[PDB]
RNA sequence: UAUUAAUCUAGAGUGUGGUAGGGAGUUUUGGAAUUUCAUGUGGAGCGGUGAAAUGCGUAGAUAUAUGAAGGAACACCAGUGGCGAAGGCGAAAACUUAGGCCAUUACUGACGCUUAGGCUUGAAAGUGUGGGGAGCAAAUAGGAUUAGAUACCCUAGUAGUCCACACCGUAAACGAUAGAUACUAGCUGUCGGGGCGAUCCCCUCGGUAGUGAAGUUAACACAUUAAGUAUCUCGCCUGG
């Protein structure tokens, strides 16, 4: 169940979707691997640079929740 | 790692947590070479594919 | 017709052939494919008038600007090939030149020899008759 | 090639100098234009920058040649105002074939499936359904022509069945 | 930054005669010349510097075939750069 | 020599004489061996209920027989 | 076969469109944590190991919270993963740049493989010059153990470990398997590209794993990515 993959997003940017970032980070602020986020490999590899880049745009918390 | 409600059933998986903590925080005490740390993780990939399947 | 399949030749034309029926013979299969030369059409003729492989036609596309070749080898109801054992003398860059007073007979006469002289493919035992020697191309046996 | 860039003002100061900051940094770039303005408004930060607890995201949508970026780079750092300064280019991974672009149908066809607002709640969205269309699209042909009629052959079986009888 | 598409019709000899050898030693010329440009001002970048090697040896046999094939075939090739 | 019932995993050399039938369902397989019994019970001086029978007489009860795919 | 006169496109390259990738270099940014310092809170042990002991501690350590500084390396994404010819490459961004993949009626027309010699790259350690130096840590000192300990353990602790410019050219630099080409059962996967087409699946062209037939192998094992069937070339070996 790869949910992009299903709706044929084929195509991510930072300032759109960022609630769909959220629900991938895991709550004690790290990524969650894919047998949690369940996408394919390129997704999950594009959701972990958009969400290093949120991280470094002081979007999302470094430690905590 | 904040969670705790009433008594007792938070701590529960704070000791999940607190373990997963302590794998993590183990293998950044102690130098040894890096193609030992690729060989031990891609060892530890086995196990949790061969044994969580 | 219509092979629908993209075939390439290996190398030099008696090796490509020799490694292909050698192959075919083993894996039990029943033909293969190859792009056409006039060398490799003259020893598919000679072995054929030998008796050792069935159907070979040339095709080309509906042009002359490529043409290929397919052959079926002989066999058995109990499934043996009509081959035993192929290797090749000539060589690119080993060529080997047989004058006829020193012509070599496979396996006591049993196997066959291409010896093509002067005049294209020939049996071993045709050239002694005619006792003209050269150049060797393959054993057969 | 198209450029993307994130703003980040100096927070608690009000909106409209952050605008002001918006043209003063527009004036930092070369010959490029066709960019709009639009704004993320102020939000939280996630975490302390220096001293700060929010701030507002201002936007650039421009494309031009590789110059553009220097200068704004060597002002934007100085300005102490200006924080945070991503620079966006077309390196991203991406694709917008004209061929592919309409996969709306995939979005609309998901949501129906997602749909389920009915008490019916027999759908599954990991379930094979085994459909076929059968859009070959691929046919790899070779023509050939018969040019020689060597000698013929038929064909036989592979059936094997030996001993012929038993005494 | 190199405009591929505009050298194509400088040497070109036909309308669309693109596999002409002319075409492709001048974009290996102007590519080199580049990659020279980029290697002198990154003394590190190493795999460009591989890279330059085996553009300036596939000239080398480009031109040793032309001047062997045909000996008036480079006539007017002659007048690039070389050397 | 020797006579099997060659499911598709066989390997055809070995065996003498080759029957493809499949062996997975139960149906098939006393279908064949009843009419095996009965070509040998024939040349045995018996009746040969299922072999050489028209009809009406193959019909063996038998359990659900479908899923011929196993895990 | 060699030479030469020519012709063609499948070999091999260039174009077209689509396409992935921690490919490389240069230029910038970030945060955790350690250490040092400063600020408060506090009064006897801390550290350390099999057990101890040099060592640190009322002159306020450890700890707790905040701030400053500097240096180094980039968890979580991370894989029966990806890229690179090899060594290697994973916090973020820009510029330059590499090669790669699929379909290519397009073009050219055998322009190809191998490559003595020549040239380029090449982990760590080491050398020279100037910096930088948080932590770690050769050599060195001390405390333990031992019969001895110039070692294993502990406390310190220098070169070095980092950057800029030049050099060295070695490694179990390994898939212990040179490169190129064509053929030869099968099955299970996985990743990239195309089409059909909510993924799920179908197939096509490729890479990357596992299983496994014949065949090979001294055996172990390899097996469509061969160590099989052969060819071309280079390099190599002839008891210890
Ligand atoms: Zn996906």
């Amino acid at each position: 169940y790869c949910r992009f993959c299903a709706i044929g997003q084929l195509r991510i940017d930072l300032i759109d979707d960022l609630e769909a970032l959220k629900r991938f980070l895991s709550p004690y602020a790290k990524i969650n691997p894919r047998r949690i986020t369940g996408n394919c490999q390129m997704h999950q590899r594009h959701v972990a640079k958009a969400l290093k880049r949120a991280r470094y745009l002081a979007l999302v918390p470094f430690v905590k929740d | 790692e904040v969670k705790n409600d009433d008594l007792e059933l938070a701590l529960k998986k704070f000791k999940r947590v607190s373990l997963e903590i302590r794998r993590l925080a183990q293998r950044h005490e102690y130098h040894l070479r890096k193609g030992m740390r690729l060989r031990e993780k891609r060892k530890i990939a086995q196990k949790k594919r061969r044994k969580f399947r | 017709i219509t092979t629908t399949k993209p075939i390439k030749a290996h190398f030099d034309p008696v090796a490509d052939l020799l490694t292909k029926i050698n192959n075919a013979r083993k894996a039990k299969l029943m033909t293969v494919t190859t792009i056409a030369s006039k060398l490799k059409i003259a020893i598919l003729e000679i072995l054929v008038k030998e008796g050792y492989l069935a159907n070979f036609q040339v095709l080309e596309n509906k042009s002359k600007t490529k043409r290929i070749v397919t052959f079926n080898l002989k066999y058995t109801q109990r499934r043996i090939p009509s081959i035993n054992g192929v290797k090749q003398i000539s060589k690119p860059g080993l060529r080997i030149y047989r004058p006829f007073e020193k012509l070599p007979l496979v396996l006591n006469g049993l196997g066959i020899a291409i010896i093509s002289t002067s005049d294209g493919v020939m049996t071993d035992k045709v050239a002694r008759l005619k006792k003209i020697g050269g150049e060797i191309l393959a054993y057969v046996w | 090639m198209q450029y993307n860039i994130i703003l980040l003002v100096d927070g608690s100061l009000s909106l409209e100098q952050a605008n002001q900051v918006n043209e003063k940094q527009q004036q930092t770039l070369t010959n490029v234009e066709g960019l709009q303005t639009e704004y993320l408004g102020l939000k939280e930060l996630a975490y302390p920058i220096k001293k700060q607890l929010s701030a507002h995201y201002y936007r650039w949508k421009f494309s031009g040649d590789n110059q553009s970026t220097k200068d704004f780079k060597r002002t934007a750092n100085i300005n102490k105002q200006v924080l945070r300064e991503l620079i966006i280019n077309l390196e991203r991974e991406y694709g917008y074939l004209a061929s592919i672009n309409p996969k709306k149908q995939q979005l609309a066809l998901q949501k129906r499936a997602k749909y389920d607002e009915i008490i019916a709640r027999e759908n599954n969205p990991e379930n094979p359904d085994v459909p076929v269309t059968s859009g070959l699209a691929s046919t790899q042909p070779r023509l050939s022509r018969t040019e020689k009629a060597q000698k013929p052959k038929e064909e036989l079986w592979d059936v094997v069945q030996k001993m012929g009888n038993f005494d | 930054q190199i405009d591929k598409n505009g050298i194509i019709k400088s040497a070109q000899l036909h309308d669309k005669d693109v596999g002409s050898i002319q075409v492709q030693v001048s974009l290996l010329t102007s590519q080199i010349k580049q990659l020279t440009d980029h290697l002198l001002a990154n003394k590190k970048d190493f795999i460009s510097k591989r890279g330059l090697y085996a553009k300036v040896s596939k000239r080398k046999r480009l031109l040793k075939y032309l001047k062997h094939n045909d000996l008036e075939a480079y006539r007017n090739l002659v007048k690039t750069l070389n050397l | 020599p020797v006579v099997a019932l060659c499911n598709t995993n066989t390997n055809p050399e070995l065996v003498d004489f080759i029957i493809p039938a499949n062996n997975h369902q139960p149906q098939s397989t006393c279908l064949l061996m009843n009419l095996l019994a009965d070509a040998v019970a024939e040349a045995k001086a018996m009746p040969t209920m299922f072999a050489y029978k028209p009809d009406e007489e193959i019909q063996i009860e038998i359990p659900q027989k479908q899923e011929a795919p196993r895990q």
